[PDB]
RNA sequence: AGAGUGUAGCUUAAAAGCACCCAACUUACACUUAGGAGAUUCAAUUGACGCUCUGA
């Protein structure tokens, strides 16, 4: 049931590049965040 | 002075209360299609068709011709499906 | 004519209740009609917020299609402006200096009119089953001014 | 007063000559079309499955209310009525890496 | 002959001798040429087995072009080649209907029937 | 009217991790990223690569790669959290973290002097209290720990006819927030079980008619 | 163990129309455009496969 809203597209007509970044949370959980400047982890304090 | 309708009113069947719970005609074409399919209903009031030249069409006409050829619709549909 | 059996055939404004209300600033909120044996809610708000605008919008579109297909009334849906969170990055060796990275936070709001007991618990369990990744959900009360 | 963020920045108007090219291949285009067709199949199947689960368990809850009314004449009003406990309802989404 | 002038406030107009009416169902596409009085003279539908057995995606644009071409043929066989077509704005902007009327014109049917003499 | 006072409760568990990816779905991810690549415009690192290289060539006739390689180094150094916490155990069916991809339902095992049934946690509704309150009281008694199992609705779930003196069962539900389990080695055979293992465990029709309200996923 | 039976979700349809879903526009919904998967359980009106309720 989670394979439904995971599929996404950006519908804004003009937009900069987005890249799949592994966002680590405060309890060590990964989120696929579409972020420019193709980093690989953003560790939030 | 009033006279009761000589039959069901066109809009009486639909519910008047809870009109929020009734789906609305979101487009023009669905209303158009409902209107055209209602236009040929046998209304009890005066209408275009009552006056404009139908030659009193409804009456069975005598068929003088060959009987239709007996076909097996099950096998024919199966063959069309395979095609 | 008024004396004829076909009187009142062109009556339509009883069908269209819309008296063209100025529905851009009105605060005529429906309350929770609770009869005991017949419970219904008022205007409960739903807030989905995430760091990803595309996934948040996809979730909003999915719930909107689901609720429109479920045959319950949707009054209005909209979106909150973007929130930017900066990550102040302390260095490994020298912690005194302060660098930074940029990040964004998005939001969208969907509202619901009718909620029966079984129907609304069903809707809640289904939306938690289909809740997506990275999007935080919170259903709250109506009064929320920008 | 609403604050609007559905406006693209004015910096997005000038630099528009970077990637204006779409040079594709018939093979890739037909592959994309076939993929979209199978996507339509999969989404129709998923929607139908979800609808069947929803309808089955909804019929079941209707049976629950009906038989509760039949068996306990006084419990059904309280079973229908809401406690306020689900006013501040909120749930967190899934994750990828478990703690 | 006299065309049914008027009605002048409803849609569509009845001022014609033969109209081209296209019904666009979900599973099928059909088009008819009917006189003003109501009776249809020719029609091409994707339901008809003769063209159903051949064509693909009975709802497709290519399906509606095939419909237009076959009904152009059978209406020429019927001897009718003048008739009007009244679309909604989105139907007139529909590429299916544009290519449909193109198929009609290359089949040899001219729309916009002539005007009455001593109208 | 002799009716034996009995309800029941099913425990739902929210997943923590998402499902495997369909390979049509991964091909779809590739194709949509292709479309995004094609229609994207004005990328910061894109011009910090292209224009920077062009200006470096110009000054040679007279960054981005470093950042990419040290971020790749970061990716190599930070291994992610292990997805598979199930195959390593293979035996702790009683543990909470045994399965995170799906929703799990808890059941308790006890043997009666007449009945031998693997039952979902039952309950005994005293007439002086509401059914939701009885369900949560029984939940506390059977759980003997600190459960924040927040409920969903006062309406019941299921009712299967059993009579010996009529009797009924009234199934309810409650969503679990977070679980700390005291006495992980309870002899009371509680177990965290998904839908497939649920159907495998249902011996009678009474249990076989419980799989239609739980989340089939 | 008995009864009712039966065309894809629905139809006093005889292989249909509504339905259902995908892409484009629309914040979104809606409208429209361009696409998709679909059914008469078998054997000769009769018999024997599936569902339901009643049981035990």
């Amino acid at each position: 049931d989670s394979s439904r809203a995971s599929l996404t597209r950006v519908h804004r007509q003009a937009y900069a590049r987005l890249y799949p970044v592994l966002l680590v949370k405060q309890d060590g959980s990964t989120i696929h965040i579409r972020y420019r400047e193709p980093r690989r982890m953003l560790a939030m304090p | 002075r009033r006279t009761p309708p000589l039959g069901p009113m066109p809009n009486s069947d639909i519910d008047l209360s809870n009109l929020e719970r009734l789906e609305k005609y979101r487009s023009f074409d669905r209303y158009r299609r409902r209107a055209e399919q209602e236009a040929q209903a046998p209304h009890w009031w005066r209408t275009y068709r009552e006056y404009f030249g139908e030659k009193t069409d409804p009456k069975e006409k005598i068929d003088i011709g060959l009987p239709p050829p007996k076909v097996s619709r099950t096998q024919q549909l199966l063959e069309r499906k395979q095609a | 004519y008024k004396t004829k059996p076909t009187h009142g055939i062109g009556k339509y404004k009883h069908l269209i209740k819309a008296e063209e209300p100025k529905k851009k600033k009105g605060k005529v909120e429906v309350r929770a009609i609770n009869l005991g044996t017949d419970y219904e809610y008022g205007v409960l708000n739903i807030h989905l917020t995430a760091y990803d605008m595309t996934l948040a919008e996809s979730y909003a579109q999915y719930v909107h299609n689901l609720c429109n297909s479920l045959s319950i009334k949707v009054e209005e849906s909209y979106a909150m402006p973007t929130k930017t969170i900066e990550v102040l990055q302390l260095q490994d060796q020298g912690s005194k200096m302060l660098l930074d990275s940029v990040l964004t936070t998005h939001e969208r709001v969907v509202q619901i009119s009718g909620l029966s007991a079984t129907f609304a618990e069903i809707f809640l369990e289904i939306i938690q089953s289909s809740l997506p990744e990275g999007v935080r959900l919170s259903v709250k009360e109506h009064t929320e001014e920008d | 007063i609403p604050i609007e963020d559905f406006i693209t920045p004015l910096k997005f108007l000038d630099k528009a000559r970077e990637r204006p090219q779409v040079e594709l291949t018939f093979e890739e285009t037909e592959r994309r079309a076939l993929l979209l067709k199978k996507w339509s199949l999969y989404k129709q199947q998923e929607r139908k499955m979800e609808r069947d689960t929803i309808r089955a368990m909804l019929e079941a809850q209707q049976e629950a209310l009906e038989e509760l009314q039949l068996e306990s004449p006084k419990l059904h009003a309280e079973a229908i009525k809401r406690d306020p406990n689900l006013f501040p309802f909120e749930k967190e989404g899934p994750h990828y890496t478990p703690p | 002959a006299r065309k049914e002038r008027g009605w002048r406030t409803v849609f569509p107009s009845r001022e014609f001798w033969h109209r081209l009416r296209v019904i666009r169902t979900q599973h099928h596409v059909e088009a008819l040429v009917e006189h003003q009085n109501g009776k249809v003279v020719v029609s091409a539908s994707t339901r008809e087995w003769a063209i159903k057995k051949h064509l693909y995606s009975t709802r497709n644009v290519v399906a509606c072009e095939s419909i237009g071409r076959v009904l152009a043929q059978r209406c020429l066989e019927a001897g009718i080649n003048f008739m009007v077509y009244q679309p909604t704005p989105w139907e007139a902007a529909s590429d299916s209907m544009k290519r449909l009327q193109s198929a009609m014109t290359e089949g040899g049917v001219v729309l916009r029937e002539p005007q009455r003499i001593y109208e | 009217s002799p009716w034996r006072l009995l309800g029941a409760l099913c425990l739902q568990r929210p997943p923590v991790v998402s499902k495997p990816l369909t390979p049509l779905q991964e091909e779809m991810a590739s194709l949509l990223q292709q479309i995004e690549i094609e229609r994207s415009l004005y990328s910061d690192h894109e011009l910090r690569a292209l224009d920077e290289n062009q200006r470096l060539a110009k000054k040679k006739a007279d960054l981005a790669q470093d950042l990419e390689d040290m971020w790749e180094q970061k990716f190599l150094q930070f291994k992610l959290g292990a997805r598979i916490t199930e195959a390593d155990e293979k035996n702790d069916r009683t543990s909470l973290n045994r399965k995170l991809d799906r929703n799990l339902v808890l059941l308790v095992r006890e043997k009666f002097g007449d009945q031998d049934v693997w039952i979902l946690p039952q309950a005994e509704w005293q007439p002086g209290e509401t059914l939701r309150g009885t369900a949560e009281r029984t939940l506390a008694t059977l759980s003997e720990n600190n459960m924040e199992a927040k409920f969903l609705g006062n309406a019941p779930c299921g009712h299967y006819t059993f009579k010996f003196l009529g009797a009924k069962v009234f199934f309810f539900k409650a969503l679990l927030l977070t679980g700390d389990f005291s006495q992980a080695g309870n002899k009371g055979h509680h177990v965290w079980v998904t839908k497939d293992e649920l159907g495998d465990y249902l011996k009678p029709k009474y249990l076989a008619q419980v799989r239609r309200f739980v989340s089939d996923l």
